[PDB]
DNA sequence: AAAAAAAAAAAAAAAAAAAAAAAAAA
DNA sequence: TTTTTTTTTTTTTTTTTTTTTTTTTT
């Protein structure tokens, strides 16, 4: 039949330990056993979780090797075997139940009322105790230093990736470290099933200990113990016990992958109260057990012998407001002064030159004022700057470099992958093959800013939702029967390539590029940076480029780098301080406004200006001002401020020639 | 006395306190209960709220309440069925219809008059309770309130056809053809061992009679989880909602809904064949009432007609429809004229003469069409605003397409057909292709499009307004230079 | 009570090749 | 003007394997 082997351990002498591992323990460093105050918090129906130290338990072997008494290596045995120390740990914490201390208070629980409603039947006229229990029993890794402080090295703890998990580690307590990249919901998992019969004798409870199970369906109780054909069982599912279960998927990181490979992936299960601890995008270290999975059901018989496998998830460790604090920071930063220079100047220290689009990425970064005028008309505050120029003037790290900045942004590439216009309404998800709304980038930065590089390349058909955005911010979805209509209001930062090449004496800024004129009208700002060949630049340039290649570290310089955390509490902060505008201000407005129309009658010229000017002109001058405003001022806007706005739109306009 | 089964809830109690509710409860209690300081007691505290409901319902004879959560914490006693009602939502609502079912004689036979209440007898009531708790999103839903009353918001996605659902089985029997209805229990069919009559009694001589049967309405609707809030790098849920009885076809596609109802979980069976079920339930929500984000009186009748006595009533609402608008006043006088549009006719001989009026708009390119073109949009009653840019060829009109949900045909209708009977928007008219332009053609001419595709041969009927608006080429309209070099549009559709 | 027979369980899908249209230009 | 260019549109499932678990049938 089936032979027998002997093993060192035996679980009599275990368990005999862990009774009086927890009555006996203290913390050496409230006074009494640590676990038993845990205890009796839990018995309040306060605290749902109890979580096991293995420092702890090597304290208390400590403890016992101080008197000298021989010990069973509680820690090895744990480390070796986890699954089954589960169960023995949660015996142990049953037997021990403290009794309730205070506030009793039975309300409305239906599992309390259906217990009590037991009491008074049974005993006027043995269930699994799983269905009593309420915490849940997880495990804490190893700490080196707890351990280089007794030795006895470590195996739980030490960060393995998915590829250096093999098949010996199997039924062990380990951890993995890697990323998160998919999460499911939570859904409920059943533990004890309860069946209700037709008032025949009472409801009866069963265990199921797998990912699959029969029901019952045949009373066999004393009372229902009679001949005649009466009818099968009923599921009840308020007197059933379910539980959290959620599934994740971690996959390894690009550093660890060795070269001509393909990074592997592994699957995380948790259940309890850990549920909702992991989210797609974190760094995490997880800790658990690493079991097989049965693989059962169909394409099973192929395999044979080949199994699944998955992670029991006990601990995480991730890697990586209105408070005095950043109310005084801010105040710090108005001290320090040269707020504006500074603040442009710190963007990208390793880029030199270009400090007025620097001055004009801030003001994209801080948004306009958004005035919901009556009967149906709106006003944007948000910013669209368009950066043209010759190819090689470091077009696409300043970009990169602004997305950093605000939490809200999305980098959009060429027709290599479809997001600015993806705002479709079919989404083929292999987990249930049903459709999913999915918005596009567009859409994805609400109050954002949105940075479209190689714009030239990019597809008429992303240029419908790009037009549409900048007139309404409201994407209309696709025709998949849902006529639904999203919230887009976004920022553009547009990087362009000048047609063929560089600047061409070509006159018409439209012949540089093939952008629409409609379509550039409607941007707020642009700005040509051409490349022009001069001796004295290139030497400064050539020596910034060469520092950094000699010493990784940026030059040394009197201009002073901001902490980039002061950056983003200075940007959150402006934005969400609201200005406020006065009759006086913008009557000179209107003055500068005719001014310039006055000019773009007869700046019409061959070379120089794109067009003339348009009421749009004098909306994005507001537009602008707003965020010059916002940047330190508040209340009233100074007057200073719209010639500020005028001198960077006109030095945005002159860099036509330049 | 005696308590159900499994809960705490007795109906002795819970009727005498909601019949106090009823009788007692006024605009008093509730403003007390509120107290948000500057709570109005003007004659309000009087005004008996629920009675009055009540007799107006019996005097309509329709069946909907809409019982508050708030309101019915309001009262001191009755505090207890605001508990017990989020816990045990089922046999609640039963008592509340049981109660229902005499509110109405407690108040027919208070003056004894002749109501007939047979029609009363025979017809049901329920309750359509809403603001149970707080709103939360499908994103927090633990297995820990499973039958227990929540409020859910998202946005509807799609909705099946009416699905029956068994009540009443019906049994033949094939030898002595005897009829026998047998009730149905949570989805199983006790099956009829043998025919009951004494003198025919045949074993395995039953014939289930399918369209003999009594069914009843169900919906499934299925919902997602708003944009808003939704946290970066995620993908959004989905929830299926069940829907029965009055409220099936309430929610259209696309709309967003915020809905009262009791979560539930049923298992799935792994195998089909066999018995076998799987360790995970699959969790939805019946739901129990539902909310959303012609027929004119007489006093609008003369309202309007002294508005129609006004001066000048041509200016008025020529400023009215574009208040942002300032100067242009010639083009809302157009747009207002083309708004009524003159009078329709189809006689025989003759046939159909137009009735339409068409207004196209163009010239610099950085006036305000377009915001004209979206304040008409609003004020017509069935309109479309699609821009000509782009999109199929037939897409303002039918285009036959294979549907999604199923591999079946589909015939859909373009933006003019949708458009019939109103003023439709076209913009950006210039870039608007030369092959689909014709069709527009035939629209403008015979106001019909034909459609001849996949053995589909037919006619529709488009009878609508267009009002365009274009762009020309270049930054300006020079006046020197005819309006044909500059506009690209050719000269019959300009004409 | 112990045999012989009979189904469920599929699932899946991108990646490439050939042919006819509906827009571009020496 | 007749040349080159261009999107693009179905093309897909007919098969599998030996266990494992069910109903009939001497
Ligand atoms: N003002 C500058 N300061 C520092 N580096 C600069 C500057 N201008 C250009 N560079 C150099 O240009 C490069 C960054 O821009 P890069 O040429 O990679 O991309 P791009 O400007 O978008 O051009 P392309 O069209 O080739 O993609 C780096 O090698 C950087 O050193
Ligand atoms: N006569 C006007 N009255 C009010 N606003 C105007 C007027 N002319 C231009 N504008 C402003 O100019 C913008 C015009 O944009 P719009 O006309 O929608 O673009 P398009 O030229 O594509 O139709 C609007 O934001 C509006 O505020
Ligand atoms: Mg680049
Ligand atoms: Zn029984
Ligand atoms: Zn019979």
């Amino acid at each position: 039949a089936l032979p027998s082997i002997q093993l060192p351990v035996d679980y009599n002498n275990l368990f005999n330990e862990i009774t009086d591992f927890l009555v006996t323990f203290k913390q050496d460093t409230e006074k009494g056993p640590k676990y038993m105050a845990m205890l009796q918090k839990v018995a309040n129906r306060e605290l749902n979780s109890v979580i096991i130290d293995l420092d702890d338990i090597l304290q208390y072997q400590n403890e016992k090797f101080l008197q000298g008494t021989q010990a069973d290596d509680l820690v090895s045995a744990i480390q070796q075997n986890a699954n089954h120390f589960t169960e023995l740990f949660c015996r142990a914490i049953d037997n021990n139940m403290p009794l309730p201390t205070k506030e009793i208070d039975y309300k409305d629980d239906v599992l309390d009322v259906i217990l009590n409603q037991r009491r008074l039947r049974n005993e006027r006229m043995l269930f699994p105790p799983n269905l009593t229990r309420r915490y849940f029993l997880y495990f804490k890794p190893l700490s080196q230093n707890c351990a280089r402080r007794y030795r006895k090295k470590a195996i739980s703890s030490k960060p393995l990736s998915v590829r250096q998990i093999k098949g010996d580690f199997l039924g062990q307590l380990i951890t993995v470290r890697g990323i998160i990249t998919r999460v499911s919901d939570v859904k409920p998992a059943v533990e004890v099933i309860a069946y209700t019969c037709d008032q025949c004798g009472y409801e009866v409870f069963q265990e199921v200990n797998s990912r699959t199970f029969t029901p019952l369906s045949e009373c066999t109780s004393e009372e229902c113990s009679q001949n005649q054909t009466k009818g099968q069982l009923f599921m009840s599912t308020r007197a059933s016990k379910f539980s959290a279960f959620q599934e994740c998927k971690i996959q390894e990181l690009s550093q660890q992958v060795p070269v001509g490979h393909i990074p592997r992936s592994l699957n995380i299960h948790v259940n309890g109260t850990l549920v909702r601890s992991l989210s797609p995008g974190d760094i995490v270290d997880v800790t658990g057990i690493f079991l097989p999975a049965p693989y059962t059901g169909f394409k099973a018989l192929k395999a044979g012998l080949l199994t699944e496998t998955y992670l029991e998830a006990q601990f995480v460790r991730q890697h990586k407001s209105l408070t005095s604090d950043v109310e005084e920071r801010v105040m710090e930063l108005i001290t320090s002064g040269d707020v504006y220079n500074r603040l442009a100047k710190s963007i990208a220290p390793e880029i030199y030159g270009n400090l007025d689009v620097k001055k004009a990425l801030l003001l994209l970064l801080v948004g306009g004022v958004d005035k919901r005028v009556g009967d149906g008309m709106k006003i944007r505050g948000d910013i669209n700057v368009c950066l043209m120029g010759d190819p090689g003037v470091a077009k696409s790290q300043l970009l990169k470099a602004i997305c950093k900045i605000s939490p809200r942004g999305v980098y959009t590439t060429g027709k290599g992958s479809s997001g600015v216009g993806l705002t479709a309404a079919v989404m083929k998800d292999p987990v249930t093959d049903e459709m999913i709304l999915e918005g596009g980038a567009l859409v994805l930065a609400d109050n954002g800013i949105c940075c479209i590089d190689e714009f030239d390349k990019m597809d008429e058909s992303d240029r419908t939702a790009i037009h549409e955005v900048m007139e309404q911010q409201t994407i209309s979805i696709s025709k998949a029967g849902i006529n639904t209509t999203l919230n887009a209001r976004t920022s553009i930062l547009a990087a362009a390539n000048p047609l063929y090449g560089r600047y061409n004496p070509r006159l018409s800024p439209l012949d540089n590029i093939n952008l629409p004129a409609a379509l550039l009208s409607r941007f707020d700002i642009l700005f040509l940076m051409l490349d022009i060949p001069s001796r004295d630049d290139d030497e400064k340039l050539a020596e910034h480029v060469t520092y950094v290649h000699m010493h990784n570290k940026q030059p040394d310089l009197d201009f002073t780098p901001v902490e980039p955390s002061k950056m983003r509490e200075y940007i959150a902060y402006a934005k969400t301080k609201r200005p406020v505008m006065s009759e006086a201000v913008n009557d000179y407005v209107v003055q500068a406004y005719i001014r310039l129309r006055q000019d773009s009658k007869r700046e019409m010229d061959s070379k120089f200006s794109f067009g003339q000017a348009t009421p749009r002109t004098l909306l994005g001058i507001i537009r602008l001002s707003q965020a010059l405003a916002k940047l330190r001022l508040a209340d009233m806007v100074d007057i200073d401020d719209v010639e500020e706005a005028l001198r960077l739109v006109r030095v945005s306009k002159e860099s036509l020639y330049q | 006395l005696r308590i159900i089964w499994g809960t705490n809830v007795s109906i002795q109690e819970c009727t005498t306190n909601f019949r106090n509710f009823l009788m007692s409860f006024k605009y008093k209690f509730r403003k007390i209960l509120d107290e948000r300081e500057e709570f109005i007691n003007n004659t309000t505290d009087e005004e008996l709220y629920y009675i009055k409901q009540l007799n107006e319902m019996r005097e309509l004879g329709t069946s909907n309440l809409n019982l508050d959560a708030r309101n019915l914490l309001a009262y001191k006693q009755t505090e207890d069925l605001y508990h017990q009602l989020l816990n045990y939502p089922q046999e609640v609502i039963s008592i509340m219809d049981q109660t229902i079912k005499d509110c109405m004689v407690s108040l027919i036979v208070d003056n004894n008059l002749d109501y007939d209440l047979d029609e009363i007898e025979t017809k049901f009531y329920k309750v359509r309770p809403y603001n149970v708790g707080s709103c939360k999103g499908m994103r927090e839903l633990n297995p820990n309130d499973i039958d227990k009353l929540i409020n859910l918001k998202g946005l509807v996605l799609r909705s099946t056809p009416v699905i029956p659902d068994m009540k009443v089985a019906f049994f033949k029997c094939n030898v002595c053809d005897h009829t026998m209805a047998v009730e149905i229990d949570r989805g199983v069919i006790q099956e009829p061992a043998r025919c009951e009559r004494i003198d025919c009694n045949e074993p395995n001589s039953m014939s289930l009679i399918h369209n003999r049967c009594s069914f009843a309405d169900k919906q499934v609707i299925k919902l997602q989880e708003t944009p808003d809030f939704v946290p970066d790098g995620q993908t959004p849920h989905s929830i299926s909602l069940c829907v029965y009885d009055e409220l099936v076809d309430s929610c259209r596609a696309g709309d967003r809904i915020e809905v009262t109802g009791t979560f539930r979980s049923i298992p799935i069976r792994a195998n089909s064949r066999q018995r076998v079920l799987k360790s995970l339930y699959k969790t939805y929500v019946d739901v129990v009432h539902v909310k959303k984000v012609r027929q004119i009186t007489d006093q609008d009748l003369a309202k309007i007609r002294e508005v129609a006595a006004r001066e000048d009533l041509y200016s008025l609402l020529a400023r009215s429809i574009a208040p942002s608008i300032y100067e242009l006043e010639d083009v809302k006088k157009g747009i207002l004229l083309q708004l009524f549009g003159g009078t329709n006719k189809t006689f025989t001989k003759g046939g159909r003469y137009r009735g339409d009026i068409n207004i196209l708009l163009c010239g610099d390119p950085s006036t305000s069409k377009s915001q004209i073109l979206q304040y008409v949009h609003k004020i017509t009653p069935r309109g479309v605003y699609t821009s000509g840019k782009g999109s199929s060829a037939v897409g303002l009109t039918a285009y036959i397409t294979r549907d999604v949900d199923t591999k079946q045909l589909v015939l859909e209708s373009g933006a003019l057909v949708l458009s019939d009977g109103g003023v439709c928007c076209i913009d950006e008219f210039d870039k608007m292709s030369d092959s689909t332009r014709s069709v527009l053609h035939e629209v403008m001419e015979q106001q019909t499009i034909s459609i001849a595709k996949a053995g589909i041969i037919t006619t529709l009927n488009a009878r609508s307004s267009i009002l365009a608006s274009a762009n020309p080429i270049g930054s300006r309209y020079n006046p020197n230079l005819p309006v044909t070099e500059n506009i690209d549009l050719p000269p019959p559709l300009l004409s």
